């Protein structure tokens, strides 16, 4: 899930912004 | 915007800039 | 351990280490 | 909310882990 | 995504997220 | 200057990109 | 509370939370 | 000591609790 | 360098920063 | 003071707390 | 101390170093 | 440059200082 995708590999704010509640 | 390598503790920083008011969830695997 | 002022990123930064793999939520509007 | 608990009064790590999921 | 107020050092790392390896410059007298 | 606008002011992290180089 | 895996500055930070008023040491090796 | 065992492996609250004055 | 107000968990990073393995005392009582 | 290895943002915090209101400019490779 | 020093007043890198071990 | 090398290496205050406006 996002908290890997961005540490093994990278991850764009527009990702970061789906888990916004 | 940039794309990032974020672990830890900086990938909730992040997460608090993105959402401000609006907050977030954390969720890690396992 | 403490009782102390805890906000904005450092709130968060509190609940990554209290919470970690258990994830959380931050929901300022309550 | 936590903000109210914690911010604006004073909170401990245990009050910290009711936002735990 | 969000407005807030970004002060101190938390602006700094807010300017390394938006900005990466672009860089940036920090120049408070303006 | 950058900390008007986001610090004593409020900014988007758009107006941030404004002083990357 | 959940185990804890700390470097660097992040030790520092997890220490300032768990001590708080008391303040603490912090004593790497070498 | 504790420095070196929360970075090379894990540490709890518990033992970090120790180290305050 | 510069003098500035430095405080709560960014003290202790700055201590850190200054410091590092000849490790530092945060002693806010005194 | 004491030398320093620092990747990712803590090299922006070193740099925000060396020089304080002068301000700074981060400048990665690539 | 550290924090009347630092927080309430300023301070320097080498004042900061009065604090290390 | 001095991001590298702060991060494959160290670096010293000092050096940072050059990157100061
Ligand atoms: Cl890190
Ligand atoms: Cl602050
Ligand atoms: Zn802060
Ligand atoms: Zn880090």
């Amino acid at each position: 899930g996002i908290v890997e995708q961005c540490c093994t590999s990278i991850c764009s704010l527009y990702q970061l912004e789906n888990y916004c509640n | 915007f940039v794309n990032q390598h974020l672990c830890g503790s900086h990938l909730v920083e992040a997460l608090y800039l993105v959402c401000g008011e609006r907050g977030f969830f954390y969720t890690p695997k396992t």
